[PDB]
C-alpha cells in the first residue's frame, strides 16, 4: 500500500490483500509436507519440516506469516539478500 | 472475498481451496458444472519461451504421393484456362483428372515415370481435354 | 463408415491445388467500399482489388470474377520481431468477370 | 490402418536454386 | 442522488404551492401559467443579484433536478440491455442501429439545419 | 423442505447425464470442414501453445486438427448450455470489426449480452465503481476472437481469470489458450466459420432456456397435484 499519510497506506494494503489470498497445504495442520529450498531473485529460503513441539525457529517475519497461515512448527534459514518483499 | 492470482493455479483450484477453507461462503454457479464436465487441460498460466540451439517444433509438412505428380504437371503444362472453384467441395481440376488417370495406369503394371507420364497425357487428349504445354 | 478428417483434407480442392502462385480461381464480391472491391475465393482471408477503369459498373455485390492468386496470406518478419507480421488478406490480381 | 495419412517426403514443388549469369563459366 | 419516489413528492409540493401562490396574488389557480409564477416570485422575493441562477426560483422539479438514468438491472440482477457491459449502452445501441441501416441500402440496391 | 427437492430435480439432474441437451447433433466434423474451421495462420505466426492442436503445415499454412476441435467444442457447448439452464449471465466478446454487427445481433436474439467495442480498463476488476456496488458480473464469457487489433491477447482473458469467471474461446494458430478454460481450436478469421460458431452458441443457449421452462412447468404442475 502506498499513500502520503501512513493511515491511508495501511487501509489500501489491508483491504487489497484479501483479494490476493493463497491457500497453503499443511501436514496435520501444524507444519509443511516436505523440506523446501528455493531462490526468489537473490534471496535463498531453505525451510525444513519438523515434528510437533519444535516451534517456529525462523526469520521474525516468517514467524509472523506462519502464525497467519497456521504453521506451528518449522525451521527456516534465509541467505543472500534479506529483503522483506522478496 | 476471492483471489485475483491468475498466475497461481486455476480458477477451479483457487476456488476449490477457498471454499474448503471457509473464506467463500457460497460456491459460484459454474463450480458444480466444472467439476462434473471439466476440460481436457486445466487452465494454468504458463509463460511462453523461445527455442534455442537445435530444438525445433514437432510440426511436420503434409505431403502426399500425388504431389510429385502435380509438381510435374504444373511444370510441363501449368494451370489451364479452367479456373478453380474452391467453394464446390466435390470439384475436380484438370490437374486432378490427370492424376486419376496417371494412377489408374500405374495399377496396370508400368514401373517407369517417363512412359507412364506420357501415356497419361494421350488418354486425356482422347477424352477431349486441352493440354497446352509451356513450350 | 464415417469419413475421417484425413480423408477430407486430402481430396479438398485447396489441398490438391498446391502452391497458389499463379493459380486461376473464381471469387465472389461480398463488400464494396468506394472503388475497393473485397473478394472471397474460398480461402481463409479475402483479397482487396481495385475497380477496373475499363468497365467498373458490372462489379457489384455477388459478381463472380477471375483472379490470379499470388499469396494466400501476406506475412513477413521484420528486424526485431519475434513473430511474423500478417496483414489479414491475400494477394491477387483481378483479371475480369466470369461468364458462363 | 488408414492410407490417407501424409508421408514423410521432401518438398516436390521446391524450385531449383537460382544461379548467377556467370555460373559455370570461366 | 434523487430517487423516483423523491421526485414524485416534489411534484406534489409544487402543485400545492402553485395554488397557494395564486391565492396570494388573487389569480385563478386553473389559468396560472409558469410565466405568472416567475412574476410573482420576483415581487414577493425581490433579488437584484446579477446572476439570474442565484435568484429565488419556483419551477417544476423536472426542470430543476438533472435528468438521471433509470435503474438498469432488476431484482435477479440481469441487466435490461444487451450492450450494458459496454458502459455506453445508449451510445452504442444508436451506432448499432445506424450501421444496420447502412447495410440494408447496399442490399436492395441545410441552411437552417445544424 | 421444498428447496432440497426443487434443487435436486432441477439443478442436479442435468449434471448426471453426459449430454443432457444433446448438443453433439448440432455439428459434425464435415460441418466444420465445410466452414473452413481447419484453416490456420502461417507457420511464422504460429504460437507455441497451439502446436498440440495443429495437424500439420501444408505449404507453410498450419492445419488445425478438427478431430480435437470436435471434442473441445462438445465440452464448450455442454458447459455453455448448463450455465444458461442455470440462469447465468453470458457475455460475448470480439474486437474484430468485421463481425461486430453479427455478434451484437446474436446476443440480442438469445437474450444475452455482448461487448464488441473498445474494452475500457476496469469493466471487470473495477466494475462496482463503473456501474454500481450492487452490479452482477457475468458468469460465463465467450471469446469469438481472443486477440485485439494489434495481434495480442484481449485484456479480458486475464481480467476474467482474476475475477474467477470461466471463459470459452475460439483460439487460432496464433493465440494463447493457457488461461482460457474451454478452448476451441478453429479458424477465427473467415466469415463462413464465425457464422457457424454464433449459430451453435445461439442454439445451445436457446435450447437450455426453453428446456428449463419445461422442467419447471412439469415440477409446478406435478407439485400442485
Ligand atoms: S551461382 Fe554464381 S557461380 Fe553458381
Ligand atoms: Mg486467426
Amino acid at each position: 500500500g502506498k499513500a502520503t499519510d501512513r493511515m491511508d497506506a495501511f487501509r489500501k494494503a489491508k483491504n487489497r490483500a484479501v483479494h490476493h489470498l493463497h491457500y497453503i497445504e499443511r501436514y496435520e495442520d501444524h507444519t509443511i509436507f516436505h523440506d523446501i529450498s528455493l531462490r526468489f531473485k537473490r534471496t535463498h529460503i531453505k525451510m525444513k519440516k519438523q515434528p510437533k513441539g519444535y516451534g517456529l525457529r525462523c526469520h521474525r517475519a516468517i514467524i509472523t506469516i506462519c502464525r497467519l497461515i497456521g504453521i506451528k512448527d518449522m525451521y527456516a534459514k534465509v541467505s543472500g539478500s534479506i529483503n522483506m518483499l522478496s | 472475498a476471492g483471489s485475483r492470482l491468475e498466475t497461481v493455479g486455476s480458477i477451479f483450484s483457487r476456488t476449490r481451496d477457498l471454499v474448503r477453507a471457509g473464506v467463500l461462503k457460497e460456491k459460484p454457479l459454474w463450480f458444480d458444472v466444472y467439476d462434473a464436465f471439466p476440460p481436457l487441460r486445466e487452465p494454468v498460466f504458463q509463460r511462453p519461451r523461445v527455442r534455442y540451439g537445435k530444438a525445433k517444433a514437432p510440426i511436420q509438412d503434409i505431403w502426399y504421393h500425388e504431389d510429385r505428380i502435380r509438381a510435374k504437371f504444373y511444370s510441363v503444362y501449368g494451370s489451364g484456362q479452367r479456373a478453380f472453384d474452391l467453394f464446390n467441395p466435390n470439384f475436380k481440376s484438370t490437374c486432378q483428372r490427370f492424376v486419376e488417370k496417371y494412377t489408374e495406369l500405374q495399377k496396370l503394371g508400368e514401373t517407369d515415370e517417363e512412359k507412364l507420364f506420357v501415356e497419361t497425357g494421350k488418354a486425356l487428349l482422347a477424352e477431349g481435354v486441352i493440354l497446352r504445354r509451356v513450350g | 463408415n464415417v469419413e475421417s478428417f484425413a480423408s477430407m483434407l486430402r481430396h479438398s480442392p485447396l489441398t490438391q491445388m498446391g502452391p497458389a502462385k499463379d493459380k486461376l480461381v473464381i471469387g465472389r464480391i461480398f463488400h464494396i467500399v468506394e472503388n475497393d472491391l473485397y473478394i472471397d475465393f474460398g480461402g481463409k482471408f479475402h483479397c482487396v482489388c481495385r475497380r477496373p477503369e475499363v468497365d467498373g459498373e458490372k462489379y457489384q455485390k455477388g459478381t463472380r470474377v477471375r483472379l490470379r492468386l499470388l499469396d494466400l496470406e501476406l506475412t513477413s518478419r521484420f528486424l526485431g520481431a519475434t513473430t511474423d507480421t500478417t496483414v489479414l488478406e491475400a494477394n491477387a490480381v483481378l483479371l475480369g468477370i466470369q461468364e458462363s | 490402418s488408414n492410407e490417407d495419412l501424409p508421408i514423410s517426403m521432401e518438398n516436390p514443388y521446391k524450385e531449383p536454386l537460382k544461379k548467377c549469369i556467370l555460373c559455370g563459366k570461366h | 442522488t434523487y430517487t423516483e419516489d423523491f421526485i414524485k413528492k416534489q411534484i406534489e409540493e409544487f402543485n400545492i404551492g402553485k395554488r397557494h401562490l395564486a391565492n396570494m396574488m388573487g389569480e385563478d389557480p386553473e389559468t396560472f401559467t409558469q410565466e405568472d409564477i416567475d412574476r410573482a416570485i420576483a415581487y414577493l422575493f425581490p433579488s437584484g443579484l446579477f446572476e439570474k441562477r442565484a435568484r429565488p426560483v419556483m419551477k417544476h422539479p423536472e426542470q430543476i433536478f438533472p435528468r438521471q438514468r433509470a435503474i438498469q438491472w432488476g431484482e435477479d440482477g440481469r441487466p435490461f440491455h444487451y450492450l450494458f457491459y459496454t458502459g455506453k449502452q445508449s451510445y452504442y445501441s444508436l451506432m448499432h442501429d445506424v450501421y444496420g441501416m447502412l447495410l440494408n441500402l447496399e442490399k436492395h440496391q441545410v441552411i437552417g439545419s445544424r | 423442505e421444498d428447496s432440497t427437492d426443487f434443487n435436486d430435480k432441477i439443478l442436479n439432474e442435468p449434471l448426471k447425464h453426459s449430454d443432457f441437451f444433446n448438443v453433439k447433433e448440432l455439428f459434425s466434423v464435415r460441418s466444420l470442414f465445410d466452414a473452413r474451421v481447419h484453416l490456420g495462420h502461417k507457420a511464422g505466426c504460429r504460437h507455441r501453445f497451439m502446436e498440440p492442436y495443429i495437424f500439420g503445415s501444408r505449404l507453410d499454412h498450419d492445419i488445425i486438427d478438427l478431430e480435437q476441435t470436435a471434442t473441445h467444442l462438445q465440452l464448450a457447448l455442454n458447459f455453455t448450455a448448463h450455465m444458461a439452464y442455470r440462469k447465468g449471465i453470458i457475455l460475448f466478446i470480439s474486437r474484430n470489426r468485421q463481425f461486430s454487427y453479427l455478434i451484437e445481433n446474436m446476443a440480442r436474439d438469445c437474450g444475452e449480452y455482448a461487448h464488441t467495442r473498445y474494452f475500457r480498463g476496469g469493466m471487470l476488476t473495477n466494475a462496482r465503481l463503473l456501474f454500481g456496488p450492487t452490479v452482477r458480473l457475468p458468469d460465463l464469457i465467450i471469446f469469438l476472437h481472443t486477440l485485439n487489433n494489434i495481434f495480442e491477447p484481449h485484456v479480458a482473458v486475464r481480467d476474467a481469470a482474476k475475477m474467477n469467471i470461466p471463459t470459452v474461446g475460439i483460439v487460432d494458430t496464433n493465440c494463447n489458450p493457457c488461461l482460457i478454460t474451454y478452448p476451441v481450436p478453429g479458424n477465427d478469421d473467415s466469415p463462413l466459420a464465425v457464422h457457424l460458431y454464433c449459430r451453435l452458441f445461439q442454439t445451445a443457449i436457446t435450447r437450455a432456456k426453453e428446456k428449463r421452462q419445461q422442467v419447471e412447468a412439469l415440477y409446478r404442475l406435478q407439485g400442485q397435484k
